[PDB]
RNA sequence: GUUUAUUAAAAACACAGCACUGUGCAAACACGAAAGUGGACGUAUACGGUGUGACGCCUGCCCGGUGCCGGAAGGUUAAUU
């Protein structure tokens, strides 16, 4: 499923609205990318399906803190 | 990204620099190699106290690199036998694996990424020049001779 | 048994390997019970027109007596050898042995 | 080889066949055989995804060595065999250690001929070398695009490619389409051209011959109803529309290539 | 040969043959939110699409309109700033 593993961002639903205000159903997808993160505390690469926002969260907090939060919610990697 | 350098890198700075680099440069190169660490409070403080330790380790490895470059320059001639047809032309090639294995056969060990063959992969026999680096500064040279098997 | 005149020109950066060529082709003819009648290494000389952007070539003249099949294998070797840039194979009526003008003049 | 049938029946009048008397008349080599069962042009959703596929003669599959990676060991050609899976004949060959393999049959190969593979093989048809060692100007077939992957270019009967240039780590090839393509020079190819070049001279002669090969009838779009096909409809024969596929894309000139990943390897497109 | 099971079997459909066009392989295309699968364990003498319809003699002129291919110097032109 298209879920960011760090922030939990999901596809959501909204409307295409045209000029004549015709509304059709549409989805908004997260900007997901698979990425290998280096973990300095266990000499390893960990692959995460992460949004670009979650990449910025990992840059702000550190990879070890984020992996501790994912271990707290479950969410094995 | 505001990063602190753990070693001298290119045209960025020396050991100890509050340097602003691009986020991909910090994320994909400088942090997964032992060259940099982000500017976090703990990180900043840690480095300050470890600064001495680093300076020392930073040198012990330049002295070992100079010793290995001196052993390469003492060696200076390595022979590889391979299949050559007529006109002194190799049917195969002398790979980086073959150059590294011949250097380990001649002396104490040298891994694969240390060789900097400037032209190619030695498609012909004769005397060739191969460069070796064990650090960011030392660039030592080896004559390699390829003979027919 | 037919008599042939062989001229071939080697690329001048391969001129250090032309004794190997001559001994190889003489061994190839004499393994087929053939005779070499004249061997002449004219060396490096300038060309009248450029050939593969080269201004000089190494010249070797042979006069052999050999079977047709080993002569055909010789020109197949000539075609698939990168070092020789041009060769000519000529039938001659008899065996010749006297010196060519380009060693007679010197 | 190319034989015209006598008109003893109207389905026999236009039949033109090809006969190869040196093909093996017996059963194929059993350890290189494999089942391949028909799809009907149906994918794993059970839906027709390619039209006009169905029926025909059931066929076993022959494991053909497209890789030719048994280097340095010569092989003699045992026999030439018909292959139902492809337009080219294949050759059962026997290596010097006792291993038997199937290769594609080149043009001038028969029983008793010797083939070899590797970097030091001689330049003769049926021999496989990396393209660094093949001289420029040669005619080759069974051409790899990635080194070690196996031959993918010029496998069909009568086909071949030309090595026209060699720049560094790449060679330039002229393909049968007329396109010019870069290929890595460490890739392998087999000298010569693929045999059975008279295969395109056959005439099937009747509807049933194509039904034996497993092709179902094509219905023209202009014979359909407008619900079935964009060309469908009309009182009598009408058209009055630009010609398109059944899914509406224009089909008489519109280009459909869109691969920016392999565009760096195309020197000149076909014309 | 095929067709309106149940008012139409035909001149309709198909057909071998012909032509145009797409497609260099992770092919085009198709089914599929996707993974994947068919195409194909095939590789341009191959595969898809379209029109024509054995065979024989042949297939003239028009690129202004619509489409498609190619060009890109100018003119116009989106988000962004
Ligand atoms: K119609
Ligand atoms: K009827
Ligand atoms: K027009
Ligand atoms: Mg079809
Ligand atoms: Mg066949
Ligand atoms: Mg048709
Ligand atoms: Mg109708
Ligand atoms: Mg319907
Ligand atoms: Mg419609
Ligand atoms: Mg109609
Ligand atoms: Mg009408
Ligand atoms: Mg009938
Ligand atoms: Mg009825
Ligand atoms: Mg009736
Ligand atoms: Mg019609
Ligand atoms: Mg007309
Ligand atoms: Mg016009
Ligand atoms: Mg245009």
């Amino acid at each position: 499923s298209r879920v960011c593993q760090v922030t939990g961002k999901r596809p959501v639903t909204g409307n295409n609205r045209s000029h004549a205000l015709n509304a059709t159903k549409r989805r908004f997808l997260p900007n997901l990318h698979s990425h290998r993160f280096w973990v300095e505390s266990e000499k390893r690469f960990v692959t995460l399906r992460v949004s670009a926002k979650g990449m910025r969260v990992i840059d702000k907090k550190g990879i070890d803190t984020v992996l501790a939060e994912l271990r707290a919610r479950g969410e094995k990697y | 990204m505001q990063v602190i350098l753990l070693d001298k890198v290119a045209n960025l700075g020396s050991l100890g620099d509050q340097v602003n680099v691009k986020a991909g440069y910090a994320r994909n190169f400088l942090v997964p190699q032992g060259k940099a660490v982000p500017a976090t409070k703990k990180n900043i403080e840690f480095f300050e106290a470890r600064r001495a330790e680093l300076e020392a380790k930073l040198a012990e490895v330049l002295a070992a690199a100079n010793a290995r470059a001196e052993k390469i320059n003492a060696l200076e001639t390595v022979t590889i036998a391979s299949k050559a047809g007529d006109e002194g032309k190799l049917f195969g090639s002398i790979g980086t694996r073959d150059i590294a294995d011949a250097v380990t056969a001649a002396g104490v060990e040298v891994a694969k990424s240390e060789v900097r063959l400037p032209n190619g992969v030695l498609r012909t026999t004769g005397e060739h020049e191969v460069s070796f680096q064990v650090h960011s500064e030392v660039f030592a040279k080896v004559i390699v001779n390829v003979v027919a098997e | 048994m037919r008599h042939y005149e062989i001229v071939f020109m080697v690329h001048p950066d391969q001129s250090e390997q032309v004794p190997g060529m001559i001994e190889r082709y003489t061994a190839a003819i004499t393994g087929a019970e053939g005779k070499i009648h004249r061997l002449e290494d004219w060396g490096r000389r300038q060309l009248a027109y450029p050939i593969n952007k080269l201004h000089k070539a190494h010249y070797v003249l042979m006069n052999v007596e050999a079977p047709q099949e080993v002569i055909d294998e010789l020109e197949t070797t000539f075609r698939f050898n990168d070092a020789v840039i041009r060769s000519m194979v000529m039938r001659t009526k008899h065996a010749v042995t006297e010196a060519s003008p380009m060693v007679k003049a010197k | 080889a190319v034989v015209k049938c006598k008109p003893t029946s109207p389905g026999r009048r236009h039949v033109v066949k090809v006969v190869n008397p040196e093909l093996h008349k017996g059963k194929p080599f059993a350890p290189l055989l494999e089942k391949n069962s028909k799809s009907g042009g149906r994918n794993n959703n059970g839906r027709i995804t390619t039209r006009h596929i169905g029926g025909g003669h059931k066929q076993a599959y022959r494991i053909v060595d497209f890789k030719r990676n048994k280097d340095g060991i010569p092989a003699v050609v045992e026999r030439l065999e018909y292959d139902p899976n492809r337009s080219a004949n294949i050759a059962l060959v026997l290596y010097k250690d006792g291993e038997r393999r199937y290769i594609l049959a080149p043009k001038g190969l028969k029983a008793g001929d010797q083939i070899q593979s590797g970097v030091d093989a001689a330049i003769k048809p049926g021999n496989t070398l990396p393209m660094r060692n093949i001289p420029v100007g040669s005619t080759v077939h069974n051409v790899e695009m990635k080194p070690g992957k196996g031959g993918q270019l010029a496998r069909s009967a009568g086909t071949y490619v030309q090595i026209v240039a060699r720049d560094g780590a790449y060679v330039t090839l002229r393909l049968r389409s007329g396109e010019m393509r870069k290929v890595e020079a460490d890739c392998r190819a087999t000298l010569g051209e693929v045999g059975n070049a008279e295969h395109m001279l056959r005439v099937l002669g009747k509807a049933g011959a194509a039904r034996w090969r497993g092709v179902r009838p094509t219905v023209r779009g202009t014979a359909m109803n407008p619900v079935d096909h964009p060309h469908g409809g009309g009182e009598g024969r009408n058209f009055g529309k630009h010609p398109v596929t059944p899914w509406g894309v224009q089909t008489k000139g519109k280009k459909t290539r869109s691969n920016k990943r392999t565009d760096k390897f195309i020197v000149r497109r076909r014309s």
